[PDB]
């Protein structure tokens, strides 16, 4: 469902707000009809990617600009030009989102974001499909959904029963996919065909797209709040801030792909380690000393790496290389630097600033 | 021990209603002391953690490019933990939250200082005469309105023990006292005693003006009920809040110079200080302290005459070279600095989210100011100019001056007939206007409010318009319609200065005949929108539990076809009916909310009746803030941009 979609260009046709769309959908499904339910809730999930993308490319264009150059004066006044900083911050944020036409119709409300972010249309985009004898679509849904939630039961049923059904051996597909985790299992297929130039291209097409998608996803996570207590300045915004850092840790697992029903752990570890295995083997140490040099930052104990460390070292120019080729990469200090920070922050923030007036239920 | 002011005031007042003494002086001194003591400790508090850990700037940096992201992830983290450490001192310092949060009534009433008439009589009651006239001397410094008291210190004044300088104030903040008394004691042309208290003065004013800039740091003001609604991503939050802040803080210098006494604030009141300073100074011989306050004088005001004559006469008088040598104070250019740049940023939050702001001070330079409120300005000078020439013409020409000068105006829009006017409607300030807007408005408007409803504001019909539930042309044609009205109301009476709204909905009456057996009592009492009026005592009370700013009042009907439900216009007895005015289709009744104008509205019969009614303020700082809103979702709606995709 999608196949005919496209930021630059939109259809005004179908620009309805969301819950009219899903409301639709729903009692139509509920009337037994199906061509109908089934184009709504194409509808329906079209506007809302294009809901996020059109709040990625907003909130990409306002936070990297060029800090103006202040006066002399005001440089002796730390926090007016902080706040006004962030002032000019929110007002080209304001400004440039009376653009893109998504944001010109209704504001959904902040359960029905909840649950898309939970998946559930794809249940009913299921049934409906099931419905109307699409079978590779009902199989790409009900795969879909069980990939972010493998502990449910019916749907584990329903998996069984479609996976008896003779033919659907390989339509097995996941329709909210990304670029980056397909270029990983490229790059992987090829690293175990013993391929190694096609594993490096490929790999480090992968590198920055994740780095983005991560750094889009931490700014967008920065969600509103329900109001349900009045207090000063500082502790009034200081709570504010604890919810979003919470649900900002809880971001970097959510994006680390799956494979084989099981998430792989320290996933840009894992990138690396192939790069630098793939660069060794290509015999150009000039480009393999940094990776294994953000490897071993981002893993403190690994003997086979401080061995094979210690032998590079051990040849400071038989291959020929310089001082600038032991530190780490800058992409990698910045995520580090980054989810190391937000994991103090929030663990400073657990001791002192939450009221402690709820306990486990006995 | 720090318990909460307020149920210690009840107490006393119970104690009060009983009439034991010993008990209400008791609960009133202790009340007192504990708002004294709340009011030190958070001071101390808030301003010893802010200082304790000071605000870091390192902006040091210039990004290559596609490394962009992550700067901005990283600047949000250190500035975010510095907020967090300073709030956890904060709290960890602070304590329990609950006791500091009271409702108004008791400030008012602490403001009234009413528990200072309980001491005195109290003291009265137990023969303390000297905290007796302390409290009397206090409650009538605070409000100079009560003859009874005037009469009570007069009778204490009477019996012996009693001396001029027992009168001491216990409420007044020290350094207006002391200007006030500089002032007066070199009214008298006596120089020495003059420069001492005067530079005394000084000092507190700043130190004074410190603690206010730690006390405006509180909780946010939610318009009401907006906050069930209320839907601000975090980086609107800090904006709205701090901007909230800023002003609590700039409008303290018009507050700091406002005292009891006079009815009005004092104007100019640090350059008034130099002035007199350096006037003092001048005649008492000590001559480069004048310079000196000449000279920090020119810095507020660059182009005054006289001062510019005196400061030549003082240099030609005396050696350039010491002219040269002394500059203006250090602290004055320091907070001329901070005020200058604080102006700077809420002028510029004016001009983009269009959130008001009233300059409080006179001597700020214009290049301050962006381009468009200049303009404004320029225009709204030029209007008021234009409204006193017509009124001193139409004067020239000549209650008869109020019944011809303040209303009869234009009516620039076609199609309106002056109906009723002041002289046949029995009164002052009141008109009767017809044919406002054609059958087929009112049609759409009926519609718009039998489709979806008592608290239909036009914000949330654009909002549902917008929706999809009610069709939207409907929605702006109520917007069009409510800037109409106000724009030929205001124009009728000759208003000078620009209006602004306060509140604006629509409202339909349905008649329930099952509840109309014996239900002989009026649909609503008569009373005024500004004041409450209490019936009998026949006075009114601009009690802030009642809206004081609403100063103009419109209704306009819609519906041709009903019975009952008068709207009628009621003397201050409640009893007579001076005029009534018969409901029809696009009918307009205006007036001014003031208390010489109550108005009454009659039970109604069969039927529906509906009705818009409107509420205007003069004063700027009293707008809503939904207004702006709608405004943008109107834009928004029906004046669509673009911009390249690709
Ligand atoms: C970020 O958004 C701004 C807001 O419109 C845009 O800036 C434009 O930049 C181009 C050239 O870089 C100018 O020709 C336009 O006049 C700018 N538009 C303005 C000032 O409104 C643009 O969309 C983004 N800026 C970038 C990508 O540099
Ligand atoms: C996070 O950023 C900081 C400053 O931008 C850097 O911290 C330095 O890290 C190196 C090793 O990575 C140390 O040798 C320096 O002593 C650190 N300096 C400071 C001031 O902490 C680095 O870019 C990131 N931090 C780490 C630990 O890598
Ligand atoms: C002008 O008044 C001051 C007020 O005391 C006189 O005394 C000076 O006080 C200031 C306060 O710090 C200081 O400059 C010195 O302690 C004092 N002397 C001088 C020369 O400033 C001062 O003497 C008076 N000047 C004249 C010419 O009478
Ligand atoms: C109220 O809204 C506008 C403001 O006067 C009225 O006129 C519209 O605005 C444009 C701008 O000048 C006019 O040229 C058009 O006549 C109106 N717009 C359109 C799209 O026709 C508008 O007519 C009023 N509302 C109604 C319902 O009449
Ligand atoms: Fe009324």
């Amino acid at each position: 469902q999608y196949e005919r979609y496209s930021f630059r260009s939109f259809p005004r046709d179908e620009l309805m707000p969301l819950e009219s769309a899903y409301r639709h959908a729903l009692d139509k499904y509920s009337g037994e009809h199906w061509a109908e339910s089934v184009g709504y809730l194409e509808i329906s999930l079209r506007l809302h990617r294009l809901l996020r993308d059109s709040e990625a490319f907003c909130h990409r264009n306002c936070s990297a600009a060029p800090q103006p150059e202040p006066a002399a004066g005001l440089a002796s006044y730390p926090e007016l030009r902080l706040f006004g900083g962030l002032l000019r911050r929110a007002h080209c944020l304001k400004r440039c989102k009376q653009g893109l036409p998504a944001f010109r119709q209704s504001q959904p409300s902040r359960e029905v974001l909840a649950d898309f972010q939970r998946r559930e249309p794809y249940k009913f985009l299921q049934f409906a499909y099931f419905k109307a004898n699409n079978l590779p679509k009902a199989i790409a849904a009900a795969h879909t959904f069980l990939l972010k939630h493998p502990d449910d039961e019916m749907m584990k049923r329903n998996m069984a029963y479609y996976k008896s059904l003779p033919g659907a051996e390989d339509y097995i597909k996941d329709l909210e996919t990304k670029s980056y985790e397909s270029l990983f299992i490229r790059a992987v297929r090829a690293y175990n065909g013993e391929n190694w130039r096609t594993s490096i291209t490929d790999m480090e097409l992968a590198l920055p797209d994740f780095f983005k998608a991560f750094y889009e996803c931490l700014a967008a996570c920065e969600g509103s709040r329900e109001i349900k207590d009045f207090k000063d300045f500082y502790l009034s915004i200081a709570d504010h801030y604890v919810e979003v850092l919470e649900c900002k840790i809880q971001c970097e697992e959510n994006l680390t792909p799956v494979i084989g029903g099981y998430p792989v752990e320290k996933f840009v570890a894992t990138m690396y380690h192939y790069l630098q295995f793939a660069y060794y083997k290509l015999n150009d140490l000039k480009n393999a000393a940094p990776c294994a040099v953000s490897y071993l930052l981002f893993d403190q104990n690994d003997k086979v790496m401080q061995q094979n460390l210690v032998y590079y070292q051990y040849h400071r120019d038989t291959w020929g290389l310089s001082d600038e080729h032991f530190q780490p990469r800058p992409e990698a200090v910045q995520f580090f630097n980054v989810t190391t920070l937000q994991k103090e922050l929030y663990d400073f923030a657990k001791e002192n600033i939450m009221d402690d007036d709820e306990g486990e239920v006995v | 021990g720090m318990v909460t002011p307020d149920l210690l005031f009840a107490e006393g007042t119970a104690a009060y209603a009983r009439g034991d003494w010993p008990g209400v002086v008791l609960s009133m001194e202790r009340a007192l002391r504990s708002r004294a003591a709340l009011r030190a400790l958070r001071l101390r508090c808030r301003t010893q953690c802010a200082a304790d850990f000071p605000w870091e700037l390192d902006p040091d940096w210039s990004p290559s490019p596609a490394q962009a992201s992550g700067a901005a992830a990283l600047r949000d983290l250190s500035f975010f933990g510095g907020l967090l450490r300073r709030a956890a001192c904060l709290r960890r310092c602070l304590g329990p939250p609950a006791a500091h949060s009271l409702s108004e009534e008791m400030e008012l009433e602490f403001r009234k200082r009413s528990p200072y008439n309980y001491l005195q009589v109290a003291y009265f009651k137990i023969n303390k005469l000297e905290k007796a006239v302390a409290a009397a001397h206090t409650f009538f410094v605070g409000n100079p309105e009560h003859m009874e008291m005037q009469q009570n210190l007069d009778y204490y004044q009477t019996m012996s023990g009693v001396k001029e300088a027992d009168f001491k104030d216990l409420e007044t903040q020290p350094h207006m006292q002391e200007f006030r008394l500089g002032v007066r004691l070199y009214s008298e042309e006596q120089p020495q005693e003059a420069v001492p208290h005067l530079e005394a003065a000084l000092q507190e004013y700043f130190v004074a003006y410190e603690e206010c800039r730690a006390l405006c740091e509180g909780p946010y003001d939610y318009d009401g009920y907006n906050y069930l609604e209320y839907n601000a991503d975090l980086f609107q939050a800090i904006t709205d809040h701090y901007i909230q802040v800023l002003n609590c803080k700039q409008n303290c210098v018009t507050e700091l110079a406002s005292h009891p006494s006079r009815e009005k604030p004092f104007e100019d009141f640090l350059p008034s200080h130099y002035n007199y300073l350096q006037f003092a100074y001048y005649n008492i011989g000590n001559y480069t302290q004048a310079v000196e306050c000449a000279k920090t004088y020119l810095l507020f005001f660059p182009n005054d005459e006289v001062m510019n004559q005196n400061l030549a006469y003082y240099a030609a008088m005396l050696g350039e070279e010491h002219t040269r040598s002394i500059g203006p104070r250090e602290s004055a250019k320091e907070y001329r600095q901070r005020s200058l740049l604080e102006k700077e940023l809420l002028f510029f939050a004016y001009d983009v989210f269009g959130i008001p702001f009233v300059d409080p001070d006179s001597w700020t330079p214009e290049e301050v100011i962006p381009k468009r409120l200049q303009e404004k300005q320029k225009s709204e000078r030029e209007t008021a100019v234009r409204i006193s020439q017509e009124i001193g013409n139409l004067m020239k020409e000549i209650l008869d001056v109020s019944r011809l000068t303040r209303e009869g105006g234009p009516l620039l829009y076609e199609g309106i007939s002056l109906t009723m006017n002041s002289k046949l409607l029995n009164g002052s300030q009141r008109v009767v206007m017809d044919g406002v807007i054609s059958d087929h408005e009112c049609q759409e408007l009926q519609r718009l409010t039998n489709v979806a409803a008592y608290g239909v504001t036009v914000f949330k019909a654009l909002k549902l318009g917008q929706e999809g539930k009610v069709p939207l042309q409907s929605a702006h044609l109520y917007y069009n319609v409510t800037e109409k009205v106000r724009r030929i109301m205001e124009s009728y009476f000759r208003l000078d200065t620009p209006l602004y709204f306060s509140y604006s909905h629509l409202v339909c009456r349905t008649a329930i005949e099952e509840v109309q057996a014996e239900r002989k009592d009026d649909s609503h009492p008569v009373h005024v929108d500004n004041c409450i009026l209490n019936a009998e005592t026949l006075v009114c009370v601009k009690e802030p539990p009642a809206y004081t700013f609403r100063d103009y009042s419109a209704i306009l009907y819609l519906n041709g076809d009903f019975d009952g439900g008068n709207f009628y216009f009621t003397e201050l007895d409640a009893k007579t009916v001076t005029a009534e005015v018969q409901p029809q289709c696009g009918r307009a009744v205006g007036f001014s909310s003031g208390t010489e104008n109550p108005h009454g509205v009659k039970a109604v019969t069969r039927g529906q009746r509906c009705a818009i009614a409107l509420w205007f303020t003069l004063d700027p700082r009293h707008s809503e803030r939904d207004r702006v809103q709608a405004d943008d979702l109107v834009k928004m709606l029906f004046s669509p941009e673009e911009m390249d995709l690709s």
